[PDB]
């Protein structure tokens, strides 16, 4: 049978937060031009030009 | 500054060479040990100025 004291209950949660799906449209991303591209050691892959 | 130009210039400008038909390894070979020569003292001299 219903009982109303043991069936009200106060619920708790957020206030308007937005979730984010893709995680990576927010870095801005530059490349340094390739001619000059480096290695691992600062020395230009390439070299030969 | 990519030196094919110079040697590819150097091929031309000599008349008797199909520059056409010599790819890059064999021009970036003739800089390779073109570059081991000492400049004229003419333009060495210039190159000083």
């Amino acid at each position: 049978q219903f009982d109303f004291r043991a069936s009200m209950h106060m619920l708790t949660s957020n206030l308007t937060f937005t979730v984010y799906s893709d995680l990576l449209a927010f870095v801005s991303a530059d490349t340094v031009e390739p001619i000059n591209a480096v290695a691992f050691d600062n020395m230009r892959i390439m070299n030969e030009l | 500054k990519k030196m094919k130009s110079i040697v590819e210039d150097f091929l031309k400008r000599l008349q008797i060479f199909d520059v056409a038909r010599v790819p890059d390894d064999q021009m970036y070979r003739l800089r390779d040990r073109l570059r081991l020569l000492p400049v004229e003292i003419r333009r060495l001299d210039i190159f000083n100025l």
